[PDB]
């Protein structure tokens, strides 16, 4: 049956300040069925407390979902997204990257 | 708000 | 402009891992305003949005009665397409529906929705006339004579085009700032060197509402359209979006670009060009 994988962006709310602090998104979308697990990594290590946005879905019926946190950019912390959903062969990871 | 007419079974 | 009111039902199976789960979320345009989730602490209808909370304790007692009762039904409404389909209960399945209201500038209903999938697929959807069902196969065939022969079929069209048009048009004044306002992007351009002859453009739409948005790249005069990398539009996490348009240059030539921004915030469009400093 329908299977989809899922589309990933990883980005901050605001233009990202070194020492400012911030939001960091993971945006997963386009993705059937609804079934996905989602943490936020600081370089290498999930993150606690991650809330995300009620599950909803778009007009072609696929899912999407928004993981955010609390965070402040540093010049050396890496930030990143892993997602692992049943289309995926092993869970993938979308570095953070403050120009996109 | 909701239909309730919405919750009827399929 | 135009502005609508959805309802997103989703209801999955889990056999053998829990009961099957029940989310609902409303929609006025582009804010999410209520959420309920079967399996919550204690499941109740919630609040998302500023303006929904004027609403007394009546509302929040409604809509929790009639999501407990569709988190009951929808149950019920997965066991009948497991038997439609003669499916086995060991496999996990989805049901999802959207319903809702549009409405035009002066607050006149344009159009009522109801459509409704089944693992990932078109299962049933109202028509335009609000009172006759199109089909995606025999099984929702059944769905359609039950759902046409009932004695309640009016009173779902009734739905559509009464309390769901007055609901609607109260939203939209509780929260007229919010919702009737639409808040421009706050744009820019950056610049990222790729070699010692190219260079990345990328056009910046930020904090943006509604969502409906056009960044295009022109070279001179014309558009860039199959050079362009554009990435969905995607919420900042604040009730706004974002997104941006890139475009590779010749290393010294970047004047010869330009970004254009439609936005319904906009008074005219909006063109940038890359300004270093």
């Amino acid at each position: 049956m329908i299977q989809r994988t899922p589309k990933i962006q990883v980005y901050s709310r605001h233009p990202a300040e070194n020492g400012k602090s911030n939001f960091l998104n993971c945006y997963v979308s386009g993705f059937h069925p609804s079934d996905i697990e989602v943490d936020l990594l600081k370089n290498g290590e999930r993150i606690e407390k991650v809330e995300h946005s009620d599950l909803s879905f778009s007009k072609d019926w696929s899912f999407y979902l928004l993981y955010y946190t609390e965070f402040t950019p540093t010049e050396k912390d890496e930030y990143a997204c892993r997602v692992n959903h049943v289309t995926l062969s092993q869970p993938k990871i979308v570095k953070w990257d403050r120009d996109m | 708000a909701q239909d309730i007419y919405r919750a009827s079974y399929y | 402009g135009s502005h609508s009111m959805r309802y997103f039902y989703t209801a999955m199976s889990r056999p053998g891992r829990g009961e099957p789960r029940f989310i609902a979320v409303g929609y006025v345009d582009d804010t999410q305003f209520v959420r309920f989730d079967s399996d919550a602490a204690s499941p109740r209808m919630a609040p998302r949005a500023p303006w929904i909370e004027q609403e007394g304790p009546e509302y929040w007692d409604r809509e929790t009665q009639i999501s407990k009762t569709n988190t009951q039904t929808y149950r019920e409404s997965l066991r009948n397409l497991r038997g439609y389909y003669n499916q086995s209960e060991a496999g996990s399945h989805t049901l999802q529906r959207m319903y809702g209201c549009d409405v035009g500038p002066d607050g006149r209903l344009l159009r009522g929705h109801d459509q409704s999938a089944y693992d990932g697929k078109d299962y049933i959807a109202l028509n335009e006339d609000l009172s006759s069902w199109t089909a995606a196969d025999t099984a929702a065939q059944i769905t359609q004579r039950k759902w046409e022969a009932a004695r309640e079929a009016e009173q779902w069209r009734a739905y559509l085009e009464g309390l769901c048009v007055e609901w609607l048009r109260r939203y939209l004044e509780n929260g007229k700032e919010t919702l009737q306002r639409a808040d421009p992007p706050k744009t820019h351009v950056t610049h990222h060197p790729i070699s010692d002859h190219e260079a990345t453009l990328r056009c910046w739409a930020l904090g943006f509402y509604p969502a409906e948005i056009t960044l295009t790249w022109q070279r001179d005069g014309e558009d860039q359209t199959q050079d362009t990398e554009l990435v969905e539009t995607r919420p900042a996490g604040d009730r706004t979006f974002q997104k941006w348009a890139a475009v590779v240059v010749p290393s010294g030539e970047e004047q010869r670009y330009t970004c254009h921004v439609q936005h319904e915030g906009l008074p005219k469009p909006l063109t940038l060009r890359w300004e270093p400093s």
